[PDB]
């Protein structure tokens, strides 16, 4: 389950704010994404995040 | 920029901030209407901010101009990061002391050349701390040999390493797309690295000298 994976910033040096599902907190939170090599627990909005991972 | 110093208000006039509701990448002004940055910084709704020093408060020397076009290199590879370059056309031309363009290189720079890297990225290797003002760093271009030893099978002919093997001085999250200026010419674009300021893990940059022809022609036909 990719929804249980910790957020992955990656090697690129951008500061792009994305969302990831935090199973512990039971909600989607923001994190800094570097711009490349995103894993699946990386969403552009909280709504996408909840729709895909909510309740995982 | 980790381990750098405060540049000084508008001392790096070609430095721009790419804003999408917040600063997410840097870029270099190479023409009154064109900006060069990294392909991974591609985003819709980009607003380019020029003449910036403190990115958090309006100080009066700013010019905010939205992008009318964003052209990522046709051969950019999101997996290998090869050809990590993009051109952004401004909706209107900037008014060029505080805002000026930087020259494209006539030729490639050699290992050992000292360059100025700048940006509003994270200033901590372990942690998070984004500055309000622009930070600067002087780092030397490293040999293709050591770069390839630091990142086995990851360095292409279009990339170069710069920095210090000891660590402590490097570009970091929020610096992507920014300039690496050597001898007054734009030689690189901040691109990637393993963490920030790590020992034996220098920053990797897009080698601008290999794209001068593509840039000039692309600018002229758009
Ligand atoms: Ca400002």
């Amino acid at each position: 389950d990719f929804c249980l994976e910790p957020p992955y910033t990656g090697p690129c040096d951008a500061r792009i704010i994305r969302y990831f599902y935090n199973a512990k907190a039971g909600l989607c939170q923001t994190f800094v994404y570097g711009g490349c090599r995103a894993k699946r627990n990386n969403f552009k909005s909280a709504e996408d995040c909840l729709r895909t991972c909510g309740g995982a | 920029i980790v381990g750098g110093y405060t540049c000084g208000a508008n001392t790096v006039p070609y430095q721009v901030s790419l804003n999408s509701g917040y600063h997410f990448c840097g870029g270099s002004l190479i023409n009154s209407q064109w900006v060069v940055s990294a392909a991974h910084c591609y985003k819709s709704g980009i607003q380019v901010r020029l003449g910036e020093d403190n990115i958090n408060v309006v100080e009066g020397n700013e010019q905010f101009i939205s992008a009318s076009k964003s052209i990522v290199h046709p051969s950019y590879n999101s997996n290998t990061l090869n050809n990590d370059i993009m051109l952004i056309k401004l909706k209107s031309a900037a008014s060029l002391s505080r805002v000026a363009s930087i020259s494209l290189p006539t030729s490639c720079a050699s290992a050992g050349t000292q360059c100025l890297i700048s940006g509003w990225g994270n200033t901590k290797s372990s942690g998070t701390s984004y500055p309000d003002v622009l930070k600067c760093l002087k780092a030397p271009i490293l040999s293709d040999s050591s770069c390839k030893s630091a990142y086995p099978g990851q360095i292409t002919s279009n990339m170069f390493c710069a920095g210090y093997l000891e660590g402590g001085k490097d570009s970091c999250q929020g610096d992507s797309g920014g300039p690496v200026v050597c001898s007054g010419k734009l030689q690189g674009i901040v691109s990637w690295g393993s963490g920030c300021a790590q020992k034996n893990k220098p920053g990797v940059y897009t080698k601008v000298c290999n794209y001068v022809s593509w840039i000039k022609q692309t600018i002229a036909s758009n």
